[PDB]
């Protein structure tokens, strides 16, 4: 290990011994790529001219009316593919071809990391197989065919519970065979080291563009930056450049589901027990005897029962607060952002927005500069939100 | 701890190889899993490798995944496994029992507490499928403290540093991987190096099918061969004809154990 | 008229006399807004921070292999809403509120100008009614509900032939009543003066960003810039800053439909007769006795039977060439851009791309720097393209 | 040209107002449209306003749009209209016929050629619904050349410059718009200014329903009132009872013309 695998006590590499040379090879690839000027040059070029970075920072002018909250939105919804997922996927596919690899495996739940792997492969000449589970295929059929058209194989999981959890597993099983030709493009800032670090370094631009943008606009750093937390990449993408600016609060929002008390939620970091799964030690949702229990959210992209290790760590030292938002409060903030600002947010990003609206509504005379990370657009979600009538 | 030393030491004189079947505890029901393990023993199984049902078998392909699903329909919890394990030992006092585990099941109520009930029930070794040598320390230290043999995997793609580590850490036997992937009934140089480092009796891994494969493994340098895939398929097949299941089981174990010399 | 209504012989204002004060009021509003620094400041701010301009200029690295064609794509697909339509809609809604107006009428065929009117209204506090016709509602159901969620009224035309043609008419009928409260946000660079000029001045940034981008990248101006032509806004958006650079060819591409010879096409400028309709004199598709004949295209957004007047004029003086592309050649370039570059284009923009691929394929040793305007993304189209199997 | 001068001049002595019905040529069939125009005349229609079927009636709301759809199902082309028009004139040599047109239908085979067949068939005025005064020049110059009266609309929102223009350009009568919108049987200061400029006899526009509205219009300053909406609804209603259609038609025209004094 050139880099440390642990964030306080969370982390590590709890993978079958056969995958261990694969992980240290990727860690070597990452470290040398990080120092290679031709890697960052190729990376930057692909972010600016193919993906469309920098994304905008929109001030809301109507939703905050009658309060003293100024609210900005970081526009990840305007990235090619329609979501933050693209940033990391470009960096890992250049790592994959730098390591002479030629197939790519990935897993997807909202379908959005599926589509971004499908597009980066077609761009770079890599072959791509994806695992996706049955209720997500259903909930996110838009993304199922975008993915298919770009020539990616959707291998439709229903080996047990058919969800992201199940896709994740199926993807690790396959890469336990394929690891010498194939690279595994894991979707979030979770799983075994160095994927928590690599996915964070490849999403870091989100938070460094926000810092530059707000300082030019407001002349001052936010009071809080808010982002939803499924496994943690967009949130750590956002939080990362601010961690040393103590003034700035970092709030991660987890799916509250039908409400925490129902048990049908997807909030491991504040309502789960630490466990060991998916190659890491991190809070998860498990039975009292330790079976991995499945989660719930109206949004497919936040339906994962564990969370990335750097988050479990930022909470324990109290640098970041994590909060929860029910299905209904996300749905209400989806409706309200359309109707007053003309932006249709992905239902995952609505969880972060519903928490910033709560903050503004509970204390209307509190002067506060907030930034929500609008991590995706809600085009995959419109069929689904319409069927809630 | 000890049961393994005797087995390999007495197998040595018999110039036999070990044949360890693998079975999921609970598949398809308690009573009937227990009759499968007595039929196995009585048919020639030298040691047992038993799996406790985990929901997310990362290293297990489909038969074993279905097998787990089966114990789970049968209602077999972690605690009813331990209850079966003390019953197996109570009537078969000598056969070495190794447990095939996943990490969360061990971590749940404390690593040390897990090794403690293992010792209390009379289990000999524990293999934790997803804890590599570099993360093993609290697991191997807790097992040594309760006289439980810490089993490690030595994969095809092994290098020296690893081979010396697993030789220094493991006890009981070494699981030597003969392929890559996840478990299924489809799909020499290392052994000498192990024996140079004075590692435990290497038994062979995934991808043992052939009766002659055991033979091969034995003369190639391996002290025995583990099989699960096969054993389980039969449990899946003849599940409607229980007596016939028992019978074909009694056949393969006899058949495979019969091939255990070369 | 402060500005001239005619482009050579094409143009004018052939509207019922009652709408004539409305048109000269809008022309006054436009001219004064054009000189107002606070109008351009508000306009620019809304283009940069809400819509996400400048859009990228992507070099293709795989589709041109084996030829000597360098091909860039102007990324209008990356604009908020998902298409070039947004640029003009922001400028006209600031004109509408500058004239103290409060309702907005618009018509839509691919649904994309419907959605952009729906979002700009919600943003700016205007109320919005849209007319859309039956086969377009069907072909473009994605856009039907995005539009609906932002609180816009879709009034579903089937007063006769139910298409953009019919929507257009219905929208003019309503504005003949409403014109003192309501502004008509017309969708293309066609209809009565000053809408050909206003829509061109509000889409001009497309072509001025392309010029700045290619010169920095290539050190030289394109050999040709290519854009599809439904009524003409994205194409005149693109062509406009290049018209005086004679070196640069301007190619507009019209739907060839089932092929010109079938009669089921949508190519008025090269296969229609000049006529007078929708408030203008311009080439259209009409019966021998002068009934307005409907057009055809697999893409809803190019199914209009006339074309904007500045195009009919650029052709007659030979400054621009207009070409045609069948359904099947558009479908083939849709497939090919996904599979080799990971960009899913709108089926309208595929017509411009299929013509640049033809140019490259017919003459592989011709060294040529091209730019296609990728005017929209193809998310509205994936259900439709999948049902062609 | 001339027929209008006589009508308004003789109506003047009768201290009557003009009642001009509007009907689409061809709706619902040739023969039966022709019987509707004779029934109208024989019931009291002072002049006729006839529409030729255009596919895209920009200024016509639904009844007239359905009316057009009806002639179109009946097969009535532009040329069969002209064929009906020469037949109407051949048997009613004095009643003024005005045509309500859309611009493309006039432009199709030449503006001048259109005014020429109008003159050949014996039509008196042409109103082109979508050519405003500022685009009228080739249309008004071609009509004057074939002794066809160029009709213009004067809308509610009219200013001086326009009122003097339409007074200088129009001939026959002035169409004075009494509302905004598009045609339907649902939904004074200007007239003096017209009479100051010496414009043609203003007849009143869209939104005439009331028999007393004619009365009102006449004393308010208008020389007559045009109605189409009403007339067509009946054609749409009693279309199954043709004789009854004719009958209710004969009734409203008599009824409306009867109200044409005040
Ligand atoms: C727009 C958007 N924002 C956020 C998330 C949640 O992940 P994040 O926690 O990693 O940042 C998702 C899910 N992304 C994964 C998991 O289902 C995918 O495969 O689609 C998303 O769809
Ligand atoms: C992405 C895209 N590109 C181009 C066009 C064609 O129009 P343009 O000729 O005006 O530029 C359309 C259609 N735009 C109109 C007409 O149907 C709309 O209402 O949706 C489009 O959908
Ligand atoms: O190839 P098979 O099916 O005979 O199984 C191999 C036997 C032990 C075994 C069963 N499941 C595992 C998961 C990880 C590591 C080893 C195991
Ligand atoms: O209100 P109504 O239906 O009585 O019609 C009005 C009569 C003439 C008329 C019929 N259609 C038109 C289109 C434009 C301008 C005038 C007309
Ligand atoms: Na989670
Ligand atoms: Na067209």
């Amino acid at each position: 290990t050139l880099l440390n695998p642990y964030f306080g006590e969370f982390g590590g590499m709890y993978v079958p011994q056969i995958l261990m040379p694969a992980l240290n090879q990727l860690e070597e690839a990452f470290v040398r790529a990080q120092k290679d000027p031709e890697f960052q040059a190729q990376f930057a070029d692909l972010l600016k001219n193919y993906a469309g970075r920098p994304t905008a920072l929109t001030k809301c002018q109507n939703i905050t009316a009658g309060t003293r909250t100024t609210l900005y939105l970081k526009r990840e919804d305007l990235l090619h593919g329609g979501a933050h997922t693209t940033n990391q996927v470009l960096g890992q596919a250049l790592l994959a071809k730098r390591m002479g690899k030629s197939e790519i495996i990935a897993e997807t739940g909202a379908g959005q990391h599926g589509v971004a792997s499908a597009l980066a492969s077609a761009l770079l000449g890599l072959k791509c197989r994806i695992y996706m589970g049955a209720k997500d295929v259903e909930r996110q059929s838009p993304n199922v065919f975008r993915m298919r058209l770009m020539g990616a194989e959707v291998i439709p999981v229903h080996s047990g519970s058919a969800t992201l959890k199940d896709a994740c597993n199926e993807a690790l099983r396959d890469w336990s065979g394929s690891y010498e030709t194939a690279h595994y493009m894991l979707g979030t800032a979770a799983g075994p080291h160095p994927y928590p670090t690599i996915v964070r370094e490849f999403q870091r631009m989100i938070g460094e563009e926000t810092k530059a943008q707000i300082l030019d606009k407001e002349g001052r750093l936010p009071d809080a930056v808010i982002a939803c937390v499924g496994g943690g990449s967009n949130a750590i993408g956002m939080f990362a450049d601010f961690i040393n600016d103590t003034s700035v609060g970092l709030i991660g929002v987890e799916p509250g589901g039908h409400g925490i008390e129902t048990g049908e939620h997807g909030a491991p970091l504040k309502h789960g027990r630490v466990g060991i799964y998916f190659g890491m030690k991190a809070p998860m949702m498990q039975t009292a005897d330790g079976q991995i229990e499945e989660s719930y959210s109206i949004s497919a992209g936040l339906d994962f029962p564990s969370v990335g290790p750097q988050h479990a760590y930022l909470n324990s030292i109290g640098r970041a607060d994590y909060v929860s938002i029910t299905d209904d409060e996300a749905l209400e903030a989806f409706k309200t952002l359309c109707r007053h600002e003309g932006i249709i947010p992905a239902l995952e990003s609505s969880h972060a927005l519903a928490h910033a609206l709560k903050m503004m509504r509970e204390q209307p005379e509190k002067e506060q500069l907030l930034v929500v990370n609008l991590s995706g657009r809600g085009d995959k979600d419109i069929f689904t939100v319409h069927d809630i009538l | 701890m000890e049961r393994y030393e005797n087995l390999f030491a007495q197998l040595n004189d018999r110039r036999e190889g070990a044949f360890v079947p693998f079975v999921t505890l609970g598949d398809p029901g308690i009573e009937q899993s227990l009759k499968i393990i007595d039929t196995l023993i009585d048919a020639g199984a030298d040691a047992l490798e038993l799996g406790v049902p985990f929901s997310d078998p990362l290293a297990d392909g489909p038969t074993i995944q279905n097998a787990n699903l089966r114990a789970f329909a049968a209602g077999v919890t972690p605690a009813q496994c331990f209850e079966m394990l003390a019953l197996i030992r109570e009537k078969h006092p000598t056969i070495p029992i190794g447990l095939l585990m996943y990490a969360n099941l061990v971590f749940n109520n404390g690593i040390d507490a897990f090794y403690a009930r293992c010792e209390q029930v009379g289990v000999d070794s524990v293999l934790v499928a997803d804890v590599p040598v570099e993360e093993s320390a609290p697991f191997r230290q807790a097992a040594l403290r309760h006289n439980i043999a810490p089993i490690f995997i030595c994969p095809p793609n092994a290098d020296d540093d690893l081979l010396r580590q697993v030789a220094s850490y493991g006890r009981g036997y070494t699981y030597l991987l003969s392929r890559s992937g996840v478990t299924g009934a489809e799909n020499h140089h290392l052994i000498e190096k192990l024996k140079e480092y004075h590692a435990a009796p290497a038994l062979q891994g995934f991808g043992i099918s052939s009766p002659e494969q055991v033979s091969a493994a034995v003369r190639a340098g391996a002290a025995g061969a583990i099989s699960g895939s096969a054993i389980v398929k039969i449990i899946e097949k003849n599940l409607a004809s229980p007596k016939q299941m028992l019978a074909e089981l009694r056949s393969f174990v006899s058949a495979m154990k019969a091939a255990s010399r070369a």
